[PDB]
C-alpha cells in the first residue's frame, strides 16, 4: 500500500460490484458509511466509484 | 369600447386568479427543497439508508414540508378573508344600487 501523501487512487467502472465479497477480509475495524447503509449497497447504481 | 380596448380594465379579478395561482406554484416548488436532508426524494432516502438512520433525514423533510403547508394554509386563511370583505361590499350593492 502506498503511503497517506501519496495515496492510489483506482477507477472502478463499468463491472458489477458484489459487495459481498468484501467481507472476505473479515477482521475490519472501522466499517463507517457515509450517505449509503452498507447493507444496501448491493442495489444501488453508482455513476463513478 | 373602454373595455374591449383598456387591458387593464378587470385588474382586480385578474390579481385574485394571480394570487391563488402563484401560492400553488410555491408550495409544489418546496418538495424540490432539502431543508438539510441528503435529498428531497423520500425513494432516495429510504432505498439508500437503514431504518435507523432514514428517520433522521426524512424528519428533516417531515419539519419542513409541515412548515410549507402552515404557510399556505395561514395566507389562504387571510387571503380568503379579503375576498370575503369584497363579497359582502358586492352583496350590499346588489341590494342597494340595483
Ligand atoms: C495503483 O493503482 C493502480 C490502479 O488500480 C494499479 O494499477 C497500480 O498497480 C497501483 N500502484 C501501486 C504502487 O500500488
Amino acid at each position: 500500500f502506498a503511503s497517506v501523501y501519496a495515496w492510489n487512487r483506482t477507477r472502478i467502472s463499468n463491472c458489477v460490484a458484489d459487495y459481498s465479497v468484501l467481507y472476505n477480509f473479515a477482521p475490519f475495524f472501522a466499517f463507517k458509511c457515509y450517505g449509503v447503509s452498507p447493507t444496501k449497497l448491493n442495489d444501488l447504481c453508482f455513476t463513478n466509484v | 369600447d373602454s373595455l374591449f380596448s383598456t387591458p387593464s380594465a378587470l385588474g382586480k379579478l385578474q390579481d385574485v386568479v394571480n394570487h391563488n395561482a402563484q401560492a400553488l406554484n410555491t408550495l409544489v416548488k418546496q418538495l424540490s427543497s432539502k431543508f438539510g436532508a441528503i435529498s428531497s426524494v423520500l425513494n432516495d432516502i429510504l432505498s439508500r439508508l437503514d431504518p435507523p438512520e432514514a428517520e433522521v433525514q426524512i424528519d428533516r423533510l417531515i419539519t419542513g414540508r409541515l412548515q410549507s403547508l402552515q404557510t399556505y394554509v395561514t395566507q389562504q386563511l387571510i387571503r380568503a378573508a379579503e375576498i370575503r370583505a369584497s363579497a359582502n361590499l358586492a352583496a350590499t350593492k346588489m341590494s342597494e344600487c340595483v
